[PDB]
């Protein structure tokens, strides 16, 4: 039994024609106090997976160490560690999902909501969610916390079902994600203006964007 | 419930969904959440259904008597003042959450009221369980100097976000347009995007299927 | 100690072609103990029919109260109250007890004598009006009734066909509820004739 | 909320953020927490929104009736009416109000009224959840008899920090200037104050 | 205090014919008033012509299905590739569930297939391992809406032969796969109308001696 | 308090009511009459909270006796039962409700018919061929469902009642010290002394 | 549930209803509350359904192991005590069971044991167990004699369940009958209350409280 | 714990420790059992190199396991006490769970099982 | 469970124990023997929590019978009582304590004296001329304080016991369905069949 | 408590008040909250006094054993050991610790470890109940690459304000300077810092 202390808010994501996009702000809240501002909540695993984490930051840092150790362990006695036997997004997710459900079953959870975004070896987009309860689900768009309530509706206007994915470009997809982040800054009392964004494409690979800001805001009607 | 209100050029428009629930069960698939306080002042209500209907009727009644007493068309701020003082007096026990809008000799107005008796002003507002889904759309697409047709589109789009993404909201979209110098235009079932598909089978029973013990003619006359 | 499920019971109403139907079960119990199998839950004031589910003492009290009020109405108005008007009276009366309510689930049914239009309506315990073209449900097997009605119902049923639909809706819903059943009554209502039928159902 | 009021050479200035909260959801990002109870007597509001409105409306009514009989009320008188409501209804209220007004005899005055309903006349006052983070800054930077431009900068910088650390504060910084010249409304947007 | 359980909503339905059996379930996944996924399957082919669904708390549901699938695998390893009969599967699932009697899997479980005489079979379980073979069973959030309809249309309850004075019952007979799918589709469209946690899509798994076939149908998305 | 029963037969209503009054681990009395005559052809038995029972019974008795004197007329059993129900229906939403359950057995002289009404403390009224309050019903109702016929005589009703008391004396946890039996018919109210 | 079993001149009658409930929700009407342990042993189920189902089939496995090891069918006393000693180990953990172990052996004759989840074990001639036990007792006790015929005893057991099925909201569905003799148990059919009630009402003239 | 396998097979397929235990039995005083038409009689030898014995208190050769079963033995006296104690405990345990005293076959089968267990358990002879 | 009594007279100990077994609103049995013979001259009666009572009684019985076989000797009543007390004294600080109260009546053959021991679930032992557990004592102790003499015969003890049962049947709230009476003396244990 | 640690040009400085609290009673007015875990790795302590001592003692033991085998540990390593104890025993601990040390390769470093047991490397850190009142001041006044005298003044002024507003803070201001030159202890009394 826990209570979360230092926390991170929404993580948002979606699929597009060639890959997936994921984003999360750089804030570590301490209750109502906006305590830490240099917190990276997107953690890449290899060159084909990004894990976005919300909730307790001490538990997030623990999960970082686990993923770091997983890469090390996979390389052991593995000549194809950077080829056919490299860590897939599906492998990384299932591992985390196992851990999350085991910890909830021992009544000592990792107080987090997690989204694993990546591209598989065959080119297929991977996007799946898991949280402190061990609950898992997948969707063309996925978001945690406030993102679930405010980002998902906006992202679903772009990709409402499976057939909308081939019709959605990386330009259109990123535009929707960046817009959603602005809306969250307007309306979430534990969001920050600064955020990170990651694109995992089947052709261009992993692009990690740091120190992004929310811009073009409307206030003058005040 | 999902309700919104949006200001435009020469007036104000409000909208709402048409789903009524008791727990997870849908009681009414086409209930009317748009209420009339006076001919050109209309109310959208979420929360405890009986409270929103009763409080809108009581103030509507007193507004009519006031209009007759003063030989003047009723103002939105009068309805706002009466509603908020009534709700405050009951310390939130009357669970009425309202978006009040209308036109009067002073101009066009848009307010919200919360159950404890707090009021606020805005060019765009949203209340109810689907307010976050609606507000996400409003924050994304709203601008200064909207036309009538643009405001109706924005309002109904905000309600649709609630219909699709919020489980508390569903079915149809009701709209009411209050323009300065014109009659208020109530648009019942302005949109109907949730029509029930044809059933696979008719469940009309052969006559005599039900076993009967007694028959008797009932006297309704004097 | 949940007032709405001590005694048990159900009521359902439906519309058809130039007609309406309202039905109810006959059980009255005290939690697990079945006490009475003659406790009807449908009453009428002139041509307007009212069904009431919930705490039985309040069912009785409200019937007596609305008989009281509709009698004074008729004396002063010199005409029988209509379903639309009576629906409003029920709503007013329930909301008057907002912070000390009658634990009931009433259902109005009838045909307007002037227009000829079939009318049904439902309420929560504090007076919220639920109007419907098709059907209204109430009681401890309301979930079951919602499921039965939504699947079985079709519009513009003839009185004889409507009887079969509403009866099957009630019976099969009641059999999936421990606190409902023990007999049933169905009212078929036309413009100027009303037929009352008691249904044969399982007595467990 | 983060709110404050500061006396200076020519009178007094009130300041406030624009955030309204119901949990972590921002119910309104463009709120007006600076409220008129008389021509040149204004209040800053913190706590319950329903409570602070009901109070401010009653005060405005009392001072309007005072004016009809006895002419312009003093700022002290306005604060006393706020106190009377806050003190006598302390069990049912959550209201932290700062009262600020301009007389010609008394110049600028600031009265703060915390939860209990006590009154405290001060050179300047800070209140709301975000005020905790600027006690250090405000104490070190406040001077008596500042100019209009200096006082505006003091409030702008102060509320900027309160907004930066308090999640319950944000949006725009509204200000109201009370002097012999009249009443002036100021607004400052994120793009300006965030990068101070 | 940490609550190890959640409610992921949705509803499931199993019907058995003479030489076939169906196990249907909606594809919507929810928490509180939000939709997590519009397509998240919860009816699975477990091998040996056994289909299974564990509806309720999805984390427990996935865990159980995962353990049973694994049980089938080891049954082959330990008993010379012998086919696991539906009755044996049912008993095995009881022990899986009851093994967590004092910290239960929060699910209503249904399995379907053919018995050892080739006839259609449906088994249903309570959360702690109680089981029973039936012709008919609905499960999950809308079970209370659907089940009485099934009693009436599958088992012909409360239906008497016309003109027989309520003395002769309507005779029991097996339904064709065409007739069964009609009832499934109508059951789910009705449940979608009146239950907020039910909608989006319907996935039916049909089991005959030739194998396991799938059919998908759209449901209302509000 | 505890056990009160009622059976309506062809020509009479029979009420049986336990004699024990228990407080703590002591039976303070074994001859208590848990009934009041409301009018010459109407009898009410009662059970429930200590004090409340008698206070309520006597209050109703006073009111019906007042009515009888005023109008020089006896109210029908149906009328008396409705009056009692309304008093309990008022009571349940009072500051301190009467926690009393009653059976009303009467003979309607205008209809020449016996009538038995069961009313609980909430004000829940039902007319019945046989009735019971408290845990008694859990045994007696099923027993009477089997053995009761509508055309029985008073003597047949008493034997049917003996069968109920025997069952209760066998399966009930508490010693209720037997019952006082009273009959209501066309000739009024009388007590059976040897039961 | 309502279950009963009584001893008489011609052996043992065992009768049970078939309803399952989850609160006020009627979950099933077709439940098997009698478990056939061996050709001479029966077990009745009341209370927690998984508890009853799991542990009584487990009991059957323990009885089978006894006759393999001892080359002799287990006694009713020993069979009932395995179950009572098992549930006693779980006392306080929250098991919910009201069971009756009924059967015949040479050394014992016809025997009935009541076993419940708080560890109570009682030999006896008549028991009724379940939420509707009192309704069954009322009819059974007032019609019971030792000298009942096999035909009359079967009916009384059937009629007692019917009585409880009618009055108890949490009992119903159908009646399952069993007769236990020196030669073993004999099944006497499933009897739906839907038809059985009206058949009994008409033929017996009882149930006059109901609208005919 | 002491784990050594003391009872093991030899090349010719004999377990010498079990066979040497039989030699200890051969050394013990003679015991005889004869069963009639309606009785069983247990006879036992007592060696007479021990005079000045106290026969009141000296352990008797025939021991009651229950009120209806008896056990005599030949071999190591100290070893027999351990078997007798275990048998007596099992006798009471059987009465407790089965509600019936042990059969002679069952009691024998138990005692024999204990003896067998000590032939393929580590650390014991 | 509920009523267990004990009286020690000149030459014997007499135990009386109620026959009822009640669960909920149903008396499941009216012929229950709430006692176990520990040894030929020692008898233990018991009352308390369902299941615990019999489980504890039989466990003690098994242990004393084991001792008897091992030593070919009968333990004294004093020795048996001390063994029982220690088991209950252990139990009270266990994870789940035995909630059982007992009376031990025995005849010491070495002393030629009857002995009665009262032990509660905490392990509180006392030797007494007369004893009781539960609410019974609130009536019987004062009664026996008045009528008991130390030099009474077994017949006088039975009459004294009848006086206790009569008082309990008059003033106790629950029907305990009479008692089974057993006598412990120099010749062992026997049951009185007509009480 | 009010505590802080600040990196600067030549290394890092730790700062703390001297107040120990059991309720409103000051159990010790001359407390030493700056503790040595290694020659040039020190910690600042806040929260439970028993918890923070038990932790610091265990860390000191771990680093002493580290030094015996692998030589001088990095400041990061010391912070990791603190984290490991705070994270794994989060349910039973109330400890807010700031770790600060001087390497020759890495110069001055500051790691803060809040209640949950997370680690945060920062240019400077503030913690304790009194830190809330100086977030605004410290953010506005901190600069990177300050001198020794500037950093001492920054800490002195900051803790002065924290002490002024926080009742749970007071007494003397202790400081510990970590540079290549060595270890220097500083103390500042009320009569000096109060009138800043
Ligand atoms: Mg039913
Ligand atoms: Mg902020
Ligand atoms: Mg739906
Ligand atoms: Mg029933």
């Amino acid at each position: 039994t826990q209570q979360p202390i230092v926390t991170g808010t929404s993580v948002i994501s979606m699929k597009y024609d060639n890959g997936v996009i994921i984003a999360a702000d750089n804030l570590g809240s301490y209750g109502s106090l906006l305590r830490f501002n240099g917190v990276e909540r997107l953690i890449p695993v290899g060159d084909n997976t990004v894990v976005g984490i919300s909730g307790d930051i001490s538990d997030m840092q623990h999960i970082e160490r686990l993923l770091k150790d997983l890469v090390t362990e996979n390389a052991y006695d593995n000549p194809l560690a950077d080829a056919e036997e490299a860590l897939e997004p599906s492998y990384i997710f299932e591992y985390l999902a196992t851990v999350m459900y085991q910890r909830r079953s021992k009544m000592n959870p990792l107080w987090n909501a997690i989204i694993v975004a990546g591209v598989q070896s065959n080119g297929d987009q991977f996007l799946r969610y898991v949280n402190l309860l061990g609950v898992t689900y997948s969707s063309p768009t996925l978001a945690t916390g406030f993102g679930a309530h405010m980002a998902n509706p906006l992202l679903r206007k772009v990709v409402d079902r499976e057939s909308d994915i081939p019709k959605t470009t990386v330009q259109v997809a990123e535009e929707a994600i960046v817009n959603a982040m602005r809306v969250l800054y307007y309306r979430d009392a534990r969001s920050s203006r600064n955020f990170s964004l990651a694109i995992i494409d089947k052709n261009t690979g992993l692009t990690f964007k740091k120190n992004l800001q929310v811009e073009n805001m409307k206030w003058d009607f005040a | 419930t999902t309700i919104v209100g949006v200001k435009f050029n020469n007036g104000v428009v409000i909208a709402a969904d048409t789903r009524s629930t008791q727990g997870p069960i849908v009681a009414d698939k086409n209930c009317a959440k748009l209420h009339r306080i006076s001919p050109k002042i209309w109310c959208a209500g979420a929360g405890t259904a009986a409270d929103t209907e009763a409080v809108t009727q009581l103030i509507g009644s007193n507004i009519e008597l006031h209009s007759l007493y003063t030989s003047r068309e009723p103002r939105v701020v009068s309805a706002l003042q009466m509603l908020k003082q009534h709700l405050f007096k009951y310390q939130g026990h009357i669970g009425a959450y309202l978006i009040v809008a209308g036109v009067d000799p002073t101009g066009s107005h848009l307010f919200s009221i919360h159950a404890h008796g707090s009021t606020d002003v805005g060019y765009y507002l949203s209340l109810g369980s689907g307010s976050l889904a609606a507000m996400a759309v409003l924050e994304s697409h709203w601008k200064q100097d909207l036309t009538k047709e643009e405001a109706i589109k924005l309002a109904s789009d905000a309600i649709q976000a609630g219909i699709w993404n919020d489980l508390g909201s569903g079915s149809n979209v009701d709209v009411c347009v209050m323009e300065i110098g014109k009659d208020a235009e109530y648009l019942r079932n302005y949109l109907t995007p949730n029509v029930r598909e044809e059933k696979q089978k008719s469940y009309k029973f052969p006559r005599g299927t039900t076993a009967v013990l007694k028959e008797s003619i009932v006297n309704i006359c004097d | 100690s949940d007032p709405s499920s001590i005694n048990g019971g159900i009521v359902v109403a439906m519309t058809g072609k130039d007609c309406v139907a309202i039905a109810c079960d006959l059980r009255l119990g005290s939690q697990s103990l079945g006490v009475s199998n003659k406790f009807e839950k449908i009453f009428h004031y002139g041509h307007v029919f009212l069904g009431i589910t919930g705490l039985a003492t309040d069912v009785t009290t409200l019937n007596e109260m609305f008989r009281y009020k509709t009698n004074l109405y008729k004396l002063k108005e010199e005409r029988a109250i209509e379903p639309e008007t009576f629906t409003q009276l029920v709503s007013s009366s329930l909301y008057e007890r907002r912070f000390g309510p009658y634990f009931v689930g009433p259902v109005v049914a009838g045909i307007n004598s002037k227009s000829g239009k079939p009318f049904i309506a439902g309420f929560d315990l504090i007076g919220c009006i639920d109007e419907a073209k098709d059907f209204i449900v109430s009681g401890t097997a309301s979930d079951q009734l919602f499921g039965m009605c939504e699947s079985l119902y079709e519009p513009n049923l003839e009185p004889e066909d409507l009887f079969e639909t509403i009866s099957q809706a009630l019976l099969n819903a009641a059999d999936r509820d421990a606190l409902s059943g023990w007999g049933a009554v169905v009212y078929i209502i036309k413009k100027d004739e009303v037929v009352k039928r008691y249904l044969k159902m399982r007595q467990d | 909320t983060s709110i404050m009021a500061v006396t200076f050479k020519d009178g007094v200035i009130l300041g406030a953020d624009s955030r309204t909260t119901t949990g972590a959801y921002i119910a309104n990002r463009v709120t007006d927490k600076l409220t008129r109870v008389h021509d040149k007597i204004w209040c800053c509001r913190s706590g319950s929104a329903a409570d602070t409105q009901a109070i401010a409306d009653i005060v405005q009514y009392h001072l309007e009736l005072y004016t009809s009989q006895y002419g312009t009320p003093s700022t002290e008188t306005a604060a006393s009416v706020f106190k009377e409501l806050c003190y006598e209804n302390k069990d049912n209220l959550t209201a932290g109000i700062i009262v600020a007004g301009y007389d010609d005899k008394n110049k600028g005055e600031v009265y703060t009224i915390p939860l209990g309903g006590s009154v405290h006349k001060l050179p300047y006052a800070i209140a709301g959840s975000g005020s905790t983070f600027i006690y250090g800054y405000c104490d070190k930077n406040f001077r008596e008899n500042m100019s209009k431009e200096e006082t505006v900068d003091f409030i702008k910088h102060s509320l900027s920090q309160a907004i930066k650390w308090d999640g319950s504060s944000g949006g725009v910084i509204r200000m109201v200037v009370l002097t012999a010249a009249g009443v002036e409304r100021l607004i400052f947007y994120p793009d300006e104050y965030e990068q101070l | 205090q940490f609550n190890p359980y959640g409610d992921n909503g949705g509803t499931i339905l199993g019907i058995a014919g003479e030489d076939f059996a169906v196990l249907a379930g909606d594809t919507r996944n929810i928490t509180d008033y939000s939709i997590n996924s519009r397509y998240e399957p919860k009816v699975f082919d477990c091998g040996d012509n056994i289909v299974m669904s564990a509806n309720g708390f999805a984390a427990d549901g996935d865990a159980l299905v995962k353990r049973f699938k694994n049980s089938v695998k080891w049954y082959h390893f330990d008993h010379n590739d012998k086919k696991l009969s539906i009755n044996s599967a049912a008993r095995n699932i009881q022990h899986l569930l009851y093994g967590k009697r004092f910290f239960p899997y929060y699910v209503h479980t249904i399995i379907a297939g053919l018995d050892e005489d080739g006839k259609g079979a449906v088994y249903s379980f309570d959360p702690v391992g109680s089981y029973e073979r039936e012709q008919c069973r609905a499960g999950g959030a809308a079970a209370s809406l659907i089940m009485p309809f099934l009693d009436n249309q599958v088992n012909f309850k409360n239906q008497y032969e016309p003109g027989t004075n309520g003395k002769v019952k309507k005779p029991l007979k097996y339904l064709s796969v065409e007739e069964v799918i009609k009832l499934v589709r109508d059951s789910f469209t009705s449940a979608t109308e009146r239950h907020i946690q039910v909608g989006d899509g319907l996935e039916i798994l049909i089991v005959t001696k030739d194998g396991v076939r799938k059919e998908f149908y759209e449901l209302k998305r509000d | 308090m505890d056990i009160i029963l009622g059976i309506r037969v062809q020509d009479s209503v029979i009420l049986a009511s336990s004699k024990a009054v228990t407080r703590g681990i002591s039976v303070l009395k074994d001859s208590d009459d848990k009934t009041r005559q409301l009018s010459p052809h109407t009898l009410m038995s009662f059970a429930g909270e200590a004090g409340d029972t008698v206070q309520f019974a006597e209050y109703i008795q006073a009111n019906i006796q007042l009515y009888s004197i005023r109008e020089d007329y006896e109210l029908s059993p149906q009328a008396v039962s409705s009056f009692v129900r309304q008093e309990l229906a008022k009571s349940i939403r009072s500051r301190r409700p009467y926690q009393v359950n009653v059976l009303i057995g009467g003979y309607d002289k205008k209809k020449n018919k016996p009538e038995l009404y069961q009313i609980d403390y909430l004000g829940t009224k039902v007319e019945l061929p046989y009735g019971a309050h408290g845990y008694s019903g859990f045994y007696t109702f099923s027993l009477l469902d089997h053995h009761y016929r509508p055309d029985m005589t008073t003597e047949e009703g008493l034997d049917l009642l003996k069968l109920c008391v025997q069952e209760l004396e066998k399966r009930m946890p508490m010693d209720f010290k037997g019952v006082i039996v009273k009959i209501v018919d066309k000739d009024g109210i009388r007590q059976v002394d040897d039961f | 549930t309502t279950t009963l079993a009584f001893r008489f001149q011609g052996g043992i009658i065992v009768a049970v209803d078939s309803r399952a409930t989850a609160g006020n929700w009627v979950a099933s009407q077709t439940v098997k509350k009698v478990i056939e342990i061996n050709p001479f042993l029966l077990g009745t189920m009341a209370g927690g359904a998984a508890d009853c189902q799991f542990w009584e089939t487990w009991l059957g496995s323990q009885c089978r192991l006894h006759e393999l090891r001892e080359k002799e069918r287990i006694s009713v006393a020993a069979a009932s005590k395995i179950l009572s000693n098992l549930v006693y180990q779980y006392k306080g953990a929250g098991l919910s069971m009201g069971t009756m172990i009924c059967g015949y052996t040479r050394k014992e004759g016809p025997t009935i044991y009541y076993v419940d989840s708080d560890g109570t074990r009682l030999k006896g001639d008549i028991f009724c167990v379940g939420s509707g036990q009192t309704f069954a007792y009322g009819v059974l006790d007032s019609n019971y004699k030792w000298d009942l015929s096999v035909e009359d005893a079967l009916y009384l057991g059937k009629r007692s369940i019917l009585a409880a099925a009618h009055r108890d909201a949490y009992s119903g569905g159908s009646v399952n009958l069993y007769h236990v003799t020196e030669d073993g148990w004999i099944y006497h059919g499933n009897h739906d209350v839907g038809e059985l009630f009206w058949k009994v009402k008409e033929e017996e003239g009882s149930f006059n409280n109901v609208i005919g | 714990g002491y784990d050594r396998a003391l009872s093991i097979f030899s090349p010719d397929g004999h377990i010498f420790q079990v066979e040497y235990a039989l030699e200890a039995v051969k050394r013990g005083t003679c015991a005889v059992g004869v069963k009639g038409k309606n009785c069983v009689v247990l006879g036992c030898e007592r060696r007479s190199t021990l005079k000045l014995q106290d026969t009141r208190i000296t352990p008797s050769k025939v021991s009651k396991i229950d009120s209806h079963v008896v056990l005599s033995f030949s071999g190591l006296n100290a070893d027999s006490r351990i078997l007798i104690e275990k048998a007596r405990v099992e006798a009471q345990s059987h009465r407790l769970t089965l509600e019936d005293p042990v059969t002679v076959e069952y009691l024998t089968r138990y005692v024999a099982g204990v003896q067998q267990r000590y032939t393929q358990s580590g650390g014991v002879r």
